[PDB]
């Protein structure tokens, strides 16, 4: 259903506002969307392997 | 991991250190407290906000995708959009889930890396005046000052 | 302009999502809303006097 | 201040204390630091509370308040509708300031009476063993421990 | 309490001592027994009599007020009349519920006051003639008679 | 009052007071004479006029009000008319002699809570050099020129 929203990418499930460069939302895009993938799960590790030494 | 400091000769992580990836924690008459090396983390930042970085980059934003109907003397034509939209989707797939595999290893490799690289210049540092007790732990053989233990930090110290 | 928005009170100026005791947003109401009062602040204390001693 | 307490004889409040509006600080041997009179913090909490609850509860919800339409000939039935709209705003915003500035005023004398009352326990707890210095400091006398600090904050004080 | 008296510094009051609102408890070798301070009991009584006058007195005697009939196309002007009769009924029913929560406290803090004004009273008599004792209770240093406790009550014994 | 200064151990008030509210009067080898406490004074003009402001500034200019006529088939939005302006001057004159009883009660607590924040604040300077001998008044022991006076009425005079 329309609504007064306004993003850059719409898709037939809702629209999507984000920086990520990747999306797993719908195929079908308008505008400047992040780039259609079929996984769950693409999370980057950025720090080191967490051991508390419990 | 690959270089057998991060899970290896130091147990684990200290929960003390917030201030970075990689310190020292040392225990003078004048107390002890966990104190990050800020070098080696800045230099590990850089790396890892630099890989962060190219892997956004990389990839282009994805300008409007919209579906084309065909009629009922056109499902071949159908079968080949078809057959593009699955093969590309198939790919961009497997790149992502490459990449994300592939430099998630390197990324700890990396890490486990800098750990050894900052036990290996304290243990040329301090040499004939330290020994090893738990894999890490530098006793020393004079007893020298928490401004002697920020010079292990900056290393300069100035005794052999 | 009307959205898919659910709010036990309403005004004119819009929806009123509050359990607060009064309101100063607008008089015409329409359901569970707080008393209209002119006022433009009625802030009460419950702490004390704050001395730093800075 | 109505009982001269707060911004009277004490001139000023301690932001080292967290744990309640009304506490002391120690001065032992063993060391320094805050902790709250937990009585009078949670009895002034619980009227705060109910005066809170209070001045919310008398005053109902309102319910569907709408304007009615008037034709040409309806112009004194419109000033009926007007006068009374008005009117009732008038009183309700009059009795919404008034009863908010005057149980402003009451809370600050009421903190101000917590004071004086915790002031005043501690005196009749004291007593000869320790004289008025900062006016709300009581130098000891005999130098007792953290056990018999407490024994004033919970306000047994075994000792003429 | 808002003067700390009443609950306070005086734990509780005395069901022996009927003659009053406030008053003393004399114990002598002659024979112990209650007494009212009438005084303080009487101002009292006149302050809490003039107080309940008044709000009765200002809240002026409702006269006749009867229900209206309004025809099919006087909806208006019965939902007028409504308004009136529910935000008048409203008004009066919030001033004197919170007349009534207001004045309540007004009262009991008015009671602690006269206690902490009656015992301010009898220790400025008793200055280096007595020490005190129960937080209320005053031990003599002479051991004086029955009429030297009349004598703290009627406003004399001006001994150092 | 509800203090215990005004109409209290402090008997009455001076006619030689005319440049404030509150002060002391000279006892001393120099001569009498009264001078104000310019603090108390000020303060306590301050929050009179702010309350005096208050009350005034809250309830608004009552702006063009005049009467309505009605026809004989009009009986029942004349006493419509009747109800509302009866009710509204019911509450109007309620309200004011609400807040006129409850602010000259606040007022007088008010002025006779400022001479006990001023008797405590001259009795803790004072303490071991001068007695209490008028309920008011303190004899010095040691004796002290008008400068010493001032001393005490300025917010100095730090001694034991």
């Amino acid at each position: 259903s329309m609504h007064e929203c306004n993003t850059k990418c719409q898709t037939p499930l809702g629209a999507i506002n984000s920086s990520l460069p990747y999306q797993n939302i719908h195929p079908v895009t308008i505008g400047e969307c992040p780039k259609y993938v079929r996984s769950a799960k693409l999370r980057m590790v950025t720090g080191l392997r967490n051991i508390p030494a419990r | 991991g690959l270089f057998g400091a991060i899970a290896g000769f130091i147990e684990g992580g200290w929960t003390g250190m917030i201030d970075g990836w990689y310190g020292y924690h040392h225990q003078n008459e004048q107390g002890s407290g966990y104190a990050a090396d800020q070098k080696s983390t800045q230099n590990a930042i850089n790396g890892i906000t630099n890989k962060v970085n190219s892997v956004i980059e990389k990839m282009n934003i994805q300008f409007t995708a919209v579906g084309k109907e065909f009629n009922k003397l056109e499902k071949r034509m159908e079968n080949l959009n078809n057959k593009v939209d699955d093969g590309f989707l198939d790919i961009w797939t497997y790149n992502a889930e490459l990449l994300v595999l592939l430099e998630n290893e390197r990324t700890l490799d990396f890490h486990d890396s800098n750990v050894k690289n900052l036990y290996e210049k304290v243990k040329s540092q301090l040499k004939n005046n330290a020994k090893e007790i738990g894999n890490g732990c530098f006793e020393f053989y004079h007893k020298c000052d928490n401004e002697c233990m920020e010079s292990v930090r900056n290393g300069t110290y100035d005794y052999p």
